[PDB]
């Protein structure tokens, strides 16, 4: 038993986008799918439905005239076309069919903009860091898109009081994303810290390695 | 799905939720309830309360006005209603019950006293007696053999015997026991509180062998002549020998019935085994194991089972069948094995619906018939629904939990009240046992007294509307009926509500016969259908439509299915009184019947209105079926508004049967239901509005409706009780 | 279009406390009602369909039931793999019920950090404050420049729970062009939280070291 999510992706605004969801394991002919989508932090949103059984379709209404959805029993196959994209619709949709199965969702980016590789700078732990306490330090990946950054610690073998945030995006439609580590303070003059960060839309790696500033 | 529900509180037609002749006898029921069949032909129904003090008796056919006994027990049963018997010796009902102290209390109720007026009884109608020790070797199981002779079960695994000398006295008979002796292996204790394979169904055969099963599933068999063990098969060495749990059975509960020499057996794999062999000579021979068709976990126990001669079913290919009624919290279900051959190696699994029309319609709105509008109005909707008997319990419950009603208005309490009435009524139907009413007639008792659940079986139709989501197959009419839901599912009440009336306002003229069909058609569509459709499905029905030949369905449809047919009496057999009982069942079926015929007609109706269909042609349909619809709504606006009343107009219709019916098959009833639907689309209408004349707000719809010159009489009359009034 | 209301939006408990998370329709659906429960990052699984009927193969301490236009999931005893967001439905869902596995109050740990040289380089300046290891959820920044008040000026993120000790971090930046940041001295971030008797500030003076 699986559903099955292709064709999502970046879209340009006002473009197109044809979702695929390929079913097995039950009987497609006599199921309901349905399109349900989520957008970044916000709950779900049951768009629209068809019956395999007789065609029979419905939309809600944020979505009426501008997606289609349909189906071919002979493949065990469903659609969703997407005209006139619009950033409120952005998100990761699904596809259930009645909703006991569930597709692993893809995701739909709507806008614009380049492929654009981070810049990395330190965040450098405080010359007031505690005597015997525990200082912060970090790196700041700044302004890249699209997602994803994944960033490690001295190759990976730091990963005890290690955070790395949920990237934000700012007003640019470049975004940005912090990771840190917390050490003890005795540690800042004898122990190297690494931060690895790797974005692969744009094949850069970046190591960068934070330390105390000097004045 | 075969069979659909109908469900039956004895007492809906009445005001008082209880019987005025009740009568408490007293020793010096919400926990089990089963039915008996009597020499008198009548069936006594009587319940165990929760905590085993109490034991009520009531006639099933005249729960009302009958007399309702409820004895009261010194102390609670020792294990439940399994420590209790109930058979019919001569003219009198005998019930023997082990106490929790020990005592055997025997009860003698005359027959006579069970269908009398009187609020006394005379004579030594109970009699004290303690046998045996059973303080130290604790009983748990009572099965009755004989007017004289009857075993008793202990949780250490003993037998006793339990032999009548005179009318009173009883004497243990032990049996020769040497299971004991696997206390000597490592692994057993006598000591131990675990270990005890004890005994968890029995089974009389031919008077004479005792077929027992344990809770290691063993089937044990004692020959009652000699008093010796005969047999002892392991029910689990045979299937799949799993390892890593078989499920001792933790309780005893009905895992066994027998037939003629059959015998099924229920094993617990995921909850999942029906063995069933042979017994002859004294041997037991496997045939086969009939795994379940369960899932969501498989979390059903099983509640009854009867195994039994065959129904008519849906498949000929049939030899005997098993019904089967599980549950899970409140909710039940019901089932049939059917076995086709003497060979019990080709099977099939019937199921059921196990929620009734009514609750189904609630549940998933799709009642468009009930009046809307006042909050009081929605008060008389629901009083009507349920009966006196849910509805003030329900009126209880909410006055315990303070919550009372503010106002007049008060929204936010009617809609407390839907799901009190609901739960209130999902847990009196709680199932209990399986009682074949007549021959073959499926009946479920409930644990509320007056409240038992028939399983019916469908016709045609029935069967359509019941399995639109699903039916593989199907002749044509079964198609284009599904496609004609498949579009009218889309549509909303309110719009589904507009249009039933506008068919209702052709007839009533609210539409003047002026106007040709196409003009009322055009105006029933711009007023009620325009913008109110997706057209992608408008698309979809008309070309799934374009499939059928229209005419030869609907002729079948209407001709055969629909309309009923002429009978020349059909032996239906005349009732000498009345049966409050089968009153109901009718009634609710018909009901039933008569909802799902209203639906198709609606749906047809629907798709003359939106398509270019000759109107000339189809004018014979057309007018038919307006017809029908118009009777159907009728019907089922009277129903909900006054049943007692109904019922009483609907059997003082048919004169040879104005008392009523008895139906012993299935073919019987399904042939009086018919009946009664003949008689609606055919004296009820005259004889329902006079006797409730001599249901206000109800008949000013029923006069707009119901009424197309005695029809603006009634108007006038009603509407005084005033311009209107006076002018019309 | 209906309207499924839930309460509360938040809540938070005990291992083996009873949960319960209510459901109000805003118009009368009937008990076509179903339950789920959403993990972060993958789909839902449904939990209970008609209202309380128990969905195969879910634990049967998770429970559904009616009253009125009330629906309510109940947990009977919670445990430590149930954090998730829960979501009642009808199609429209219910905005979501978030639960975690409550514990004590923890105090954040702060530290600010002025931008880099490199940076002011590019014509911006983000200033930032970390508030580290604190319960609950609920802490408040306020960004002060010379003692001034800020607003709609500042972003912040929060990471999810703490798989050992439960507990969340917070960051904070606010953004300035370099000129504006040139044009004051003290920069300051003001942490308000149940777990700080008092409200902690950490600042700096621009170009001090």
């Amino acid at each position: 038993v699986q559903l099955v999510e292709s064709g999502g992706g970046l879209v340009q605004p006002g473009g197109s986008l044809r979702l695929s969801c390929a079913a097995s394991g039950f009987n497609f002919s006599s199921s309901s799918i349905h399109w349900v989508r989520q957008a970044p932090g916000k709950g779900l949103e049951w768009v629209a439905s068809i019956s395999s059984y007789y065609g029979y379709t419905s939309y809600a209404d944020s979505v009426k005239g501008r997606f289609t959805i349909s189906a071919d029993t002979s493949k065990n196959t469903a659609y969703l076309q997407m005209n006139s994209l619009r950033a409120e619709d952005t998100a990761v949709y699904y596809c259930a069919r009645y909703m006991d199965y569930w597709g692993q969702g893809t995701l739909v980016t709507v806008s614009s903009a380049s492929t654009k590789g981070p810049s990395v700078f330190p965040l450098a732990p405080s010359s007031k860091s505690t005597s015997g306490g525990t200082a912060a330090l970090g790196c700041l990946v700044k302004d890249y898109f699209p997602e994803p950054v994944t960033v490690s610690w001295n190759s990976g073998a730091l990963t005890s009081g290690v955070h790395t945030f949920p990237a934000v995006l700012q007003s640019s439609g470049l975004y940005s994303l912090s990771s840190v580590v917390t050490v003890p303070s005795s540690s800042l003059g004898t122990q190297t810290y690494i931060c690895n960060v790797n974005h692969k839309p744009s094949n850069t790696k970046v190591d960068k390695k934070v330390e105390p500033k000097s004045c | 799905a075969c069979l659909s529900r109908i469900d039956a509180n004895l007492l809906q037609y009445y005001e008082k939720p209880e019987p005025n002749n009740t009568v408490d006898l007293y020793v010096s029921g919400s926990e089990y309830s089963n039915c008996l069949l009597l020499s008198n032909s009548e069936y006594i129904c009587y319940h165990f309360s929760s905590r085993s003090t109490l034991l009520t008796f009531y006639p099933l056919s005249d729960a009302y006005h009958g007399k309702t006994i409820n004895i009261h027990l010194p102390n609670a049963s020792m294990n439940q209603r399994y420590t209790l018997t109930i058979q019919e010796v001569e003219q009198q009902l005998l019930v023997n019950v082990i106490l929790k102290d020990g005592s055997f209390l025997t009860l003698q109720l005359p027959l006579s006293f069970l269908f009398s007026s009187a609020n006394t009884l005379n004579g030594e109608w109970f009699h004290l007696q303690n046998p045996y020790d059973f303080t130290v070797r604790v009983p748990h199981f009572l099965f009755y053999v004989s007017p004289q002779f009857s075993v008793v079960f202990l949780e250490d695994g003993g037998l006793l015997g339990l032999k009548k000398v005179d009318g009173v006295h009883y004497e243990p008979l032990l049996f020769n026991d040497n299971s004991y002796l696997k206390s000597l292996t490592r692994f057993f204790s006598r000591s131990s509180k675990s270990d005890y394979d004890s005994v968890i169904s029995c089974k009389l055969f031919h008077e004479r062998y005792l077929i027992v099963l344990t809770q290691n599933c063993h089937l044990k068999i004692w020959d009652l002549t000699s008093f010796t063990l005969i047999q002892d098969y392991d029910m689990v060495s045979q299937s799949d020998s799993d390892p890593s749990h078989f499920r001792k059975v933790e309780a005893v509960g009905e895992y066994l019935s027998l037939y003629n020499n059959t015998l099924v057996t229920l094993l617990p794999l995921e909850n999942g085994l029906f063995q069933m062999g042979t017994l002859l000579v004294l041997t037991y021979t496997f045939q086969n194991n009939i795994p379940t068709n369960l899932s969501a976990s498989a979390i059903w126990s099983i509640v009854d089972l009867v195994l039994t001669r065959p129904l008519e079913l849906n498949v000929e290919a049939s030899y005997l069948n098993l019904i089967v009624l599980w549950k899970s919290g409140t909710a039940s279900k019901l089932q049939i094995l059917n076995v086709n051959d003497e060979s019990f190696k080709n099977y099939e699994w019937i199921e059921s619906v196990n929620k009734s029309l009514v609750d189904l319609q609630s549940e998933h709105d799709l009642d468009i018939v009930t009046k809307t509008g006042d909050v009081e109005r929605g008060f008389c909707n629901l009083k009507s629904r349920y009966g006196t008997q849910i509805f003030e319990r329900a009126q209880q419950i909410l006055s315990e939990n303070k919550i009372i009603m503010a106002h007049n208005e008060d929204e936010e309490y009617l809609a407390n009240l839907e799901t009190i009435l609901r739960d209130v009524k999902t847990a009196f139907n709680e199932a209990s046992s399986i009682t074949l009413y007549g021959d073959e007639i499926i009946l479920v008792n409930c644990f509320q007294p007056y409240n038992h659940s028939l399983y019916k079986l469908n016709t045609t139709v029935e069967n359509w509307f019941y399995n639109m989501h699903s039916e593989t197959d199907g002749s044509e009419l079964f198609k284009y009926l599904r496609t004609l839901n498949g579009f009218a599912s889309t549509l909303s009440n309110d719009v589904l509500r507009s249009i039933s009336k506008k068919f209702l306002d052709i007839i009533t003229g609210e539409l003047p016969d002026s106007m040709t069909t196409v003009e009322k058609f055009t105006d029933i569509f711009k007023n009620c259908l325009e913008n109110q459709f997706e057209i992608t499905n408008l698309k979809i029905l008309f070309d799934e439509l374009n499939s059928f030949d229209i005419p030869v369905v609907l002729n079948d449809l209407i001709n055969n299915q629909m309309k009923p047919g002429i009978f020349w009496k059909k032996d239906f057999i005349s009732a000498i009184k009345f049966d409050g009982f089968t009153s109901i069942i009718s009634l609710e079926s018909l009901h039933q019947l008569l909802s799902i015929h209203y639906r198709i007609t609606l749906q047809v109706l629907l798709t003359f209105v939106l398509f270019d269909l000759d109107t000339e042609i189809f004018g014979q349909h057309i007018s038919t079926l307006l017809d029908l619809h118009y009777k159907q709504f009728l019907l089922l606006n009277l129903y909900r508004q006054d049943k007692c009343l109904l019922a009483e107009v609907l059997l003082k219709d048919s004169s040879e049967f104005s008392f009523g019916v008895k139906f012993f098959n299935y073919g019987q009833l399904i042939a009086y239901i018919d009946s009664l639907n003949s008689n609606v689309y055919n004296t009820e209408n005259s004889f329902f509005m006079t006797f409730f004349r001599s249901s206000h707000k109800n008949i000013r719809f029923f006069l707009e409706n119901v009424e197309c010159e005695v029809q603006e009489f009634m108007f006038a009359m009603t509407l005084f009780s005033f311009d209107q009034s006076y002018e019309i | 279009d209906i309207q499924m209301t839930q309460s509360p939006s938040s809540l938070s408990a005990s291992v083996g406390d009873r949960v319960t998370i209510t459901c109000r329709a805003s118009q009368s659906v009937s008990s076509a009602v179903a339950w789920y429960q959403q993990k972060p990052g993958k789909a839902p699984k449904l939990l209970i369909y008609s209202a309380s009927s128990l969905y195969s193969g879910v634990p049967s301490r998770f429970s559904g039931s009616r009253s009125g236009t009330d629906f309510t999931l109940t947990i009977s005893s919670l445990q430590p793999e149930d954090f998730a967001t829960y979501y009642c439905q009808q199609i429209t869902f219910g905005q979501g019920t978030k639960v975690e596995i409550k514990r004590t109050v923890a105090a954040p740990s702060v530290f600010i950090f002025p931008p880099s040289d490199s940076q002011l380089k590019s014509g911006t300046a983000s200033v930032v404050c970390l508030l580290n290891n604190f319960y609950p959820r609920e802490a408040k920044v306020q960004w002060k420049v010379d003692n001034a008040l800020q607003s709609g000026n500042s972003q912040e993120s929060v990471t999810e729970q703490d798989s050992k000790d439960s507990t969340y971090s917070l960051s904070s930046t606010l953004t300035l062009s370099k000129a504006d940041y040139e044009k004051h001295k003290v920069y300051a971030c003001e942490v308000t939280h149940q777990g700080l008797s008092s409200p902690v500030t950490k600042s700096f003076n621009r170009g001090e070291c």
